[PDB]
This record gives C-alpha cells, sequence and structure tokens, in this order.
C-alpha cells in the first residue's frame, strides 16, 4: 500500500 | 561508522515494525538512526560514484519512509524537500511522487499535487483508482 512502509 | 552498516537493516526492521503498530513518531526516529549510519557511509565515498550511488539507493526507500511518517504527523515541509531531493535524482520513483503530491495537497498547492499525482499515474497505472481518489479530494476543495 501506498500509505505502508517499505 | 562501517561497523554499522550492519546495523542498518535491523533498525529498518524495528522502524517498519514501529510504524505498523502505530508508533510513528518512535518510527520516524529509527529510520532518521539509519539513514543518518548511510550518510556517514556515503560521506567517505565519492559522490557520483558506484559506491556513493549504491548506498543512496539504500537511503531512498529508508527517506521514503521517513517522509511518510511525517505525512501522519502533519509535517509537510520536510516531506517536499526530501521527495523533490529524490526526484530530482530519480525521476521515475513512483513512491515519491504520491507522497510528494500528498504534501502539495495538504498544503493546498492543488496544482502541484495535480502534476505530482500526473507523474504517479504516468509511472504506475494500477495506482489509478488511489490517484482518481485523490484527485477527486482535491476537485471537492475547489
Amino acid at each position: 500500500a501506498e500509505d505502508d512502509v517499505e | 561508522a562501517e561497523e554499522k552498516a550492519k546495523a542498518v537493516p535491523l533498525i529498518h526492521q524495528e522502524g517498519n515494525r514501529l510504524y505498523r503498530e502505530g508508533h510513528v513518531k518512535e518510527a520516524a526516529a529509527k529510520y532518521y538512526d539509519a539513514i543518518a549510519c548511510l550518510k556517514n557511509l556515503q560521506m567517505k565515498e565519492q559522490p557520483g560514484s558506484p559506491e556513493w550511488i549504491q548506498l543512496d539507493q539504500q537511503i531512498t526507500p529508508l527517506l521514503l519512509n521517513y517522509c511518510q511518517c511525517k505525512l501522519v504527523v502533519e509535517e509537510y515541509y520536510e516531506v517536499l524537500d526530501h521527495c523533490s531531493s529524490i526526484l530530482n535524482k530519480y525521476d521515475d520513483n513512483v513512491k515519491a511522487y504520491f507522497k510528494r503530491g500528498k504534501a502539495h495537497a495538504a498544503v493546498w498547492n492543488a496544482q502541484e499535487a495535480q502534476a505530482d499525482f500526473a507523474k504517479v499515474l504516468e509511472l504506475d497505472p494500477a495506482l489509478a483508482p488511489v490517484v482518481s481518489r485523490e484527485l477527486q479530494a482535491l476537485e471537492a476543495r475547489i
């Protein structure tokens, strides 16, 4: 998700 | 400094854990420390060299993680700068365009947001649903 972290 | 290249992945992992647990402020501190390690290593390398570039690339996702934490705590000025720095070197970085767009949108830079969100769309079409949503929300405040 774009609001998760890599 | 060099002995702490081993610390970075563990710090990265702890930051992620904290982030997903909801401890966003603490996660940011972790990311900041991981990036600081890599920057210290990078200072020993010649800018533009393979080793400098490799470290620069290891920094990118950690710096975007850090920016993600800043988005959550509603601090936009550093997101804009760090994302801009990343994008000025790596202009195909989807996540950087998206976060910068979020930050532009949050500070009422509607035109810069639309531009960034267009770049997200251009580079990763699978994100069309999200982008549409961000665009619809911008238009709503118009």
